[PDB]
DNA sequence: ATTGCATAAGACAACA
DNA sequence: AATGTTGTCTTATGCAAT
DNA sequence: ATTGCATAAGACAACA
DNA sequence: AATGTTGTCTTATGCAAT
């Protein structure tokens, strides 16, 4: 998975998640360290580098 | 349709405490509406047709009996406000109330059927009354009764499925607006339009389109 | 001379205009020296895939709950909207109990009919065992949006806001600033019902009710040009529906129907 | 037939389009029946006068504090901007105490000169008695924005965001992911100062530092068309400065300098 | 011309414990004085000083100094080479590489005390007021006048004037000919106001109808 | 002064207010009952009825 | 405020109105004798002399 | 991922990259051999045959 | 005329 | 008491070449 | 042509 | 698990009349 930054309720852009599947307007991302999948809308994620 | 309606208040013990049951039925479609009532009141009188109007529309006339809450000034003023024609009748007359006979019979039949179907015999749980009322409503309105070739909904609404836009005249190169065309999609400044005969779709500027008749 | 330009960007991270003006350099070299730095371009591409919708009436439904202060002590309301026809069904309850949703949907069925799928948020009683079992008994689908954004149900949320506006308008036009008497609750609700469903809204020439009972669907859409995902417009599809907001398109061979924002589609020729 | 339209709006609150379509009426009567209801239009006029700015260099200054984690254990920074020329000076401190505020200004004073006004938010130490008496001893004004909106000082906050972006770019472009060693703090701050002040930002052709030391001001502006509050565009004033965001216009007889939204002015003839 | 040669040295200030080492950077063409202070005479602190001096004044062309340990050390050498500034050394005290440094040093040493007696500090100002004192001294030395001319170093350094006219642009006339002798005033959207350089007559003109001159 | 409706930190819009001084981009507002003046940005007020 | 005339549904541009706070959607006029503040749309008004 | 040609600072368009990843102002492709995902701006890619 | 380009115009975000 | 700002990005457009 | 109008196009908000 | 929406409003445009 490629490296993206996702928002959280605080409003920052934390780094450390690979996206697994790409919906039309959704995505599921896996953390490097806590290696877990969470579903986030497409309009809430941006990559790094 | 939406011309004449009937109504009546009927008893039933299984939905205590709100055992008072209100009915209203159309003529041309025989559509039903039912509302619970803790007690028959001229205010609860208001509560019924308001719900009935929303589901069906605004009729042209209503006929009923001389009920106590059917004849107070509140109902008369309300119906005058909505501009609907009241016409009272004998509490039990047939030349007036005529479809409410079949309405009450079918409604009681369906209510008994469902109340015994879901494992109840004498008292519906207070939280489960509206369930049975809505289920009976849907069953009696969206399903044909007896020989009926159409359910009340088809007669009342004529639920066809058209597939063509309204007739629309398009600006021809001579400057005039030739009718017989129907719009298909309203895009950005461009609306795809077809000819009713050639069945060819053409993109045309939104400044060059206006409806027919 | 772009060696000093590269050094200047590495040690200073200067914008392309100032780099061009500070080392006698033109458009190109300024650009391909400014994009070399990874730190100068991180965010500016955030995808926006924005497309919930159904096609025909009684296919996709949405539902949420509303806290209406004037409706005390029965404030909670359940609102259901048909995505295809924008018709609205609401009911008044006191608890968020699953039984209330049971009743609200049952009345919604009685007025509009049986839909195919219902989309809603993961409410405390929406995914309850009894609710799911009863829904399966009725035999209709259920699909929860992403758990936490009350935004995938945007249709029912906007309908909620509109209904709140209309009911407040009626209430305070009837002379009730703070709350409505228990007597008038049903009359207000039904009057809002008749005002909303039976009269067209905004500018569309179609009443929501006769939109529902007399829907129009195109069996073969017109040719259009499509911003296919590769980034450039492509020729050879047909749009099924093109709403004010967003649109649906159909392939000419695969016959796939997808929901895409209206910006992605422009008319052919 | 407008009597039934009046009844329908009064008891139903229907939009003008539906009222026109449902009672065989047209534009006018539908309008002046829909605006009779006070409930059909409540909000839709929210005034927006958005105009802080100074005219010449060393006239109006702004200031705010910033919490920069990379600058630990001296994370707090004090940022000062000259509104006329958009020059920036930032100094590092460990506490938000008044003494730190004392230190920051004179360092900025030694670089830009002596201003006349310093707008700032009502910080716990900006309004401190020692700060006030020391400022009076120096002898320049002090104005505070509304107590609670960190938005009337929008220029210093925007320059704050820009400075934080630049310092982040410099820090993580050198190999310091989470924060900065104590040995790098001062040169990072100095490089950040040199980058913004002595080089162009965006598309303007005039460097901020030479804007400050070599400013240009028009002694008489060109004729323009002015949306005086009277409702429409009045003819007969001259604009002094017209920024991309917002502008200032001058009277031809009253000789009034006013900060006005840029949408309220357009060129004359 | 301004900003051609700089000068630098250190100066121990016992009145300023514990950060008793002070660095001074002086321009030659304008005699602008920039100072920063560090506790220990190392490299990193003094390159911090040079970076601050560059930030406040700009990038010079050459820096002359002594043959001190750090002044010719590697770190400084490649730092300057990356900056692209010509280093120069000399006799540690020669009247050429340190022609104005000692004059600036004595001026500063007079000013720091003068201010210390101004606020009544005799032996050592506390660590709080050191930066404020330095900033006040810098403002006094730079923006004011201690010579007997009519130009402060700032007036010497930046060429501070107050312009009245924008850059000249060649306007296009309706017949399609470019025409210089016009200078823009206001860059309003769509329409830009340009004044005839001779008649002082302004006119509103479309954006694409004007192009910069030369 | 004329009655206006002001937003607060919650985002609501409350009644019972009147304007004393009308600045170019500011306004001092005054409670109907408590009768206390505070200032507020002009973009945070909308009128009444 | 300067005197203005307001638009009435009857067809009278009645006098005795001075705008106190004027917005871009409507105004806040007050009468001279009754001295009552009302909000009337910007196309309901017309200045005096 | 369909094959795509990517761009380098060298001056050539090299092959051996399948876009797992598309964005509005970039793509992230991955090479068949190195199997490494890298965010490449959309300007630096073009279809492979 | 077609394509490409150089520029201009307009949109977005975030600062305790 | 005392008011949003603007760098960055994107799309649209006219010209210049082809 | 100048004014007004009829229309279209674009922009803001808020909903636990 | 599974994606913003659109009524209301303001501004701009063009035609038809004057
Ligand atoms: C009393 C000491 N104090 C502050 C209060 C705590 N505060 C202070 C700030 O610096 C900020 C600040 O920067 N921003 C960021 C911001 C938000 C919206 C905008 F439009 C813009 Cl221009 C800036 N917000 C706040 C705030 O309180 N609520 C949003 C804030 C501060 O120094
Ligand atoms: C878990 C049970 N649950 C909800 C969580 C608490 N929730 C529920 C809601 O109905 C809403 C809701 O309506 N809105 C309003 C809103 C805000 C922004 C938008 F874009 C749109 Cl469309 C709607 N927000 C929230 C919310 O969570 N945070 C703002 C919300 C709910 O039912
Ligand atoms: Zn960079
Ligand atoms: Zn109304």
């Amino acid at each position: 998975g490629p490296p993206v930054k996702i928002r959280i309720e605080t409003g920052e852009w934390e780094k450390g998640w690979n996206v697994l599947v790409w919906g039309r307007g959704y995505a599921a991302v896996k953390n490097r360290d806590t290696d877990k999948v969470i579903w986030v809308p497409s309009r809430k994620v941006k990559p790094d580098i | 349709p939406l011309q004449i309606w009937q109504t009546d208040f009927t008893l039933e013990p299984r939905m205590a405490p709100r055992s008072w049951l209100a009915v209203t039925v159309d003529t041309a479609s025989s559509a039903i509406v039912v509302t619970q009532h803790g007690r028959v009141t001229s205010v609860a009188v208001q509560h019924h047709w308001a719900t009935a109007i929303a589901v069906l529309g605004r009729p042209k006339a209503i006929k009923t009996d001389n009920g106590s809450c059917f004849t107070s000034k509140s109902t008369r003023e309300w119906l005058a406000r909505w501009g609907i024609a009241h016409t009272t009748g004998i509490p039990g007359n047939s030349q007036g109330q005529a479809m409410v006979e079949r309405a009450n019979r079918l409604l009681k039949d369906k209510i008994r059927v469902l109340a015994e179907g879901d494992g109840f015999m004498k008292r519906i749980p207070t939280s489960k009354q509206g369930e049975l009322l809505a289920k009976a409503m849907y069953a009696l309105n969206h399903f044909e009764r007896g020989e009926n070739t159409k359910t009340p909904i088809q007669k009342h609404w004529r639920p066809t499925v058209l597939t063509e836009g309204p007739p629309v005249k398009i600006r021809i190169e001579t400057g005039e607006w030739e009718k017989g065309w129907n719009v298909l999609v309203w895009g950005r400044g461009y609306a795809a339009v077809k000819n009713r005969d050639t069945d060819k779709v053409i993109w045309v500027p939104s400044r060059k389109v206006k409806p027919d008749i | 001379p772009l060696r000093e330009a590269k050094d200047l960007h590495t040690a200073l991270h200067i914008g392309p205009r100032a780099l061009s003006k500070a080392c006698n350099i033109s458009m190109q070299q300024a650009r391909e020296v400014v994009q070399t730095c990874p730190h100068c371009n991180s965010a500016p591409a955030l995808e926006a895939g924005v497309n919930p919708r159904g096609l025909g009436p009684l296919q996709i439904w949405q539902t949420d709950f509303t806290l209406e202060p004037r409706m005390a002590p029965r404030s909670w309301l359940a609102v259901t909207v048909d995505t295809a026809s924008s018709a609205i069904v609401v009911t008044q309850h006191g608890r968020v109990t699953s039984v209330a949703v049971q009743h609200h949907w049952a009345t919604a069925i009685a007025v509009l009919g049986r839909p195919k799928a219902i989309k809603t948020d993961n409410g405390s009683c929406f995914t309850s065992k009894s609710t799911r079992e009863w829904l399966a008994r009725w035999g209709i689908a259920h699909t929860t949006g992403i758990p936490g954004n009350s935004q995938g149900q945007a249709m029912v949320e906007r309908a909620n806001r509109l209904l709140k506006d209309k009911i407040r308008v009626l209430a305070e036009g009837d002379g009730f600033m703070k709350r409505i008497p228990t007597s008038k609750q049903g009359e207000l609700l039904a009057k809002a019902m008749y005002a909303l469903n039976h009269f067209e809204r905004g500018e569309n020439t179609k009443t929501p009710i006769q939109k529902h009972w007399r829907p129009t669907v195109l069996t073969e859409g017109p040719p259009v040009k499509i911003r296919i995902e590769t980034g450039e417009w492509e020729k050879g599809w047909n749009v099924l529906v093109w709403g004010r907001g967003y649109a649906a398109v159909k392939n000419r061979d695969t016959d796939k129907v997808i929901w895409v924002p209206s910006r992605k589609v422009k008319p052919d020729i």
